[PDB]
């Protein structure tokens, strides 16, 4: 599993709404083009986690909890860390 | 879904009814006794036959998780036991 | 910060916050501490030092994220 | 007998069948999907199968007479991306000698199912009609593996009634089908 989660390699988009006030963070990146992920882990994410995969893009995940941006972003990266960890080894 | 079984002195019938009262499917003794030329008199073997029939038809109709509520007295009879046996043998889950 | 108050790090302190009429008087409050609850922190201005008794997690987060300095006493 | 059971099964579940006005079948149609060493049999109406084995051309056998003409159809309604009452027809074949499909002229080649997510179970119907004589269909589109608008607005009462009054809904069949993991690839093929 990884730690740093090199965001600069990824793509971030923010989506906010008004009414309860919610701030939604979205992370999108190419799975097969990621050199920061191990070989089996990638293909594992491409199968088990394929539910989050689309034909036009590899991995896209969205999370919203706190009104802040990088908090929800940290939730996204944490989800990434969990998916990678569970793919690598229990 | 419920299973209503009417046992008589001659034949025995089994009906499946939706909440609206409409019959989802039905299996009786007489018709299949005409088709298969099986013994028309009431028997446990015949009950197993129409049980497997109703099973198959319910499986083809996509009917799963069916409720069977026999009367407390005759529920201990071998016929109803082998009815539930023939039904469970179909692969359904009660 | 947007009101044109004192920018630099050194003079900034609770006293200066008192002079700016932005503080709450606590005459009947014994052992008065100072805490920071996060809000309105989205894309706020940068390079500002803040010295408080105890700052909340999201406060220190928000401040440090934009390059600010959190002083815990 | 089997007939009355088929009637009660036909008119006892799906209301869209009455909206299409199609009468209850008296004909014992037998459809069997054969893929590799595996054989999935829809048989009676209302069966549940996956789109995986439904991606191939099935086998249609009902009381074969090779000196007669028949009409085969396969349709489905998920409602798709448009308002209800719009029908989506996967297969259209006309002028079929006997039960053999290969000898029949295919107007609309077989298109494998592509259900959406959380859309529930979808009704798939095989409509089989009798022909007194070969009916020439003009104005009808000539579809490809990828097409959309021509496949929709195919609803029965504006088609079966208007175009051919000589075709009686002799045979009929039904099976239910839901979402699987093979939809994404099909959608990818449709976007290209």
């Amino acid at each position: 599993q990884a730690n740093d989660i090199p965001v600069d390699r990824l793509t971030i988009s923010y989506c906010r709404s008004s009414g309860k006030v919610n701030s939604k963070a979205e992370v999108r990146f190419h799975l097969a083009s990621a050199d920061w992920i191990a070989e089996p882990v990638r293909l594992k994410l491409a199968v088990k986690h394929k539910n989050r995969i689309n034909r036009s893009g590899e991995l896209i995940l969205t999370s919203e909890c706190s009104r802040y941006q990088f908090r929800n972003l940290a939730d996204c990266l944490q989800k990434l860390r969990d998916m990678i960890a569970e793919a690598s080894q229990p | 879904h419920r299973l209503r079984v009417i046992r008589t002195q001659h034949h025995i019938e089994a009906l499946v009814e939706h909440r609206n009262g409409q019959v989802v499917v039905s299996a009786s003794t007489r018709e299949w006794a005409i088709k298969k030329h099986l013994y028309s008199t009431r028997n446990v073997v015949a009950c197993e036959s129409v049980g497997r029939v109703l099973a198959e038809r319910c499986l083809e109709a996509g009917i799963n998780f069916m409720v069977y509520h026999p009367t407390p007295w005759e529920a201990a009879s071998d016929s109803i036991k082998r009815l539930q046996h023939a039904m469970t043998e179909g692969g359904v889950v009660l | 910060i947007d009101l044109g108050r004192v920018d630099p790090t050194q003079p900034i302190d609770l006293t200066q916050l008192v002079n700016g009429r932005g503080v709450t008087i606590q005459p009947s409050k014994r052992d008065y501490g100072v805490q920071l609850v996060e809000e309105g922190a989205d894309t706020f201005k940068a390079k500002v030092n803040i010295e408080v008794q105890m700052a909340s997690e999201l406060a220190i987060a928000a401040i440090e994220k934009n390059g600010g300095v959190v002083t815990t006493a | 007998p089997y007939h009355k059971q088929r009637l009660a099964e036909y008119c006892g579940l799906y209301r869209d069948l009455f909206h299409g006005a199609t009468f209850v079948p008296r004909v014992p149609l037998h459809v069997a999907y054969a893929v590799g060493e595996d054989d999935l049999m829809p048989v009676y109406h209302g069966n549940e199968v996956t789109p995986t084995e439904a991606a191939q051309a099935p086998e249609v056998t009902y009381e074969a007479d090779e000196g007669s003409l028949w009409t085969l159809l396969l349709t489905n309604l998920d409602g798709h991306l448009l308002e209800p009452d719009a029908e989506y027809v996967h297969w259209l074949v006309t002028n079929i000698p006997g039960n053999r499909v290969t000898e029949g002229q295919e107007t609309c080649p077989y298109l494998p199912p592509f259900p959406a997510r959380g859309s529930g179970f979808h009704r798939f119907a095989f409509l089989l009609f009798k022909q007194d004589k070969r009916i020439d269909f003009s104005g009808d589109t000539r579809p490809s593996p990828c097409y959309q608008l021509a496949q929709r607005t195919f609803h029965t009462f504006d088609f079966y009634k208007k175009h051919q009054d000589a075709m009686t809904p002799a045979g009929l069949a039904f099976f239910q089908c839901r979402w699987d993991d093979s939809v994404t690839r099909v959608f990818h093929q449709l976007l290209d």
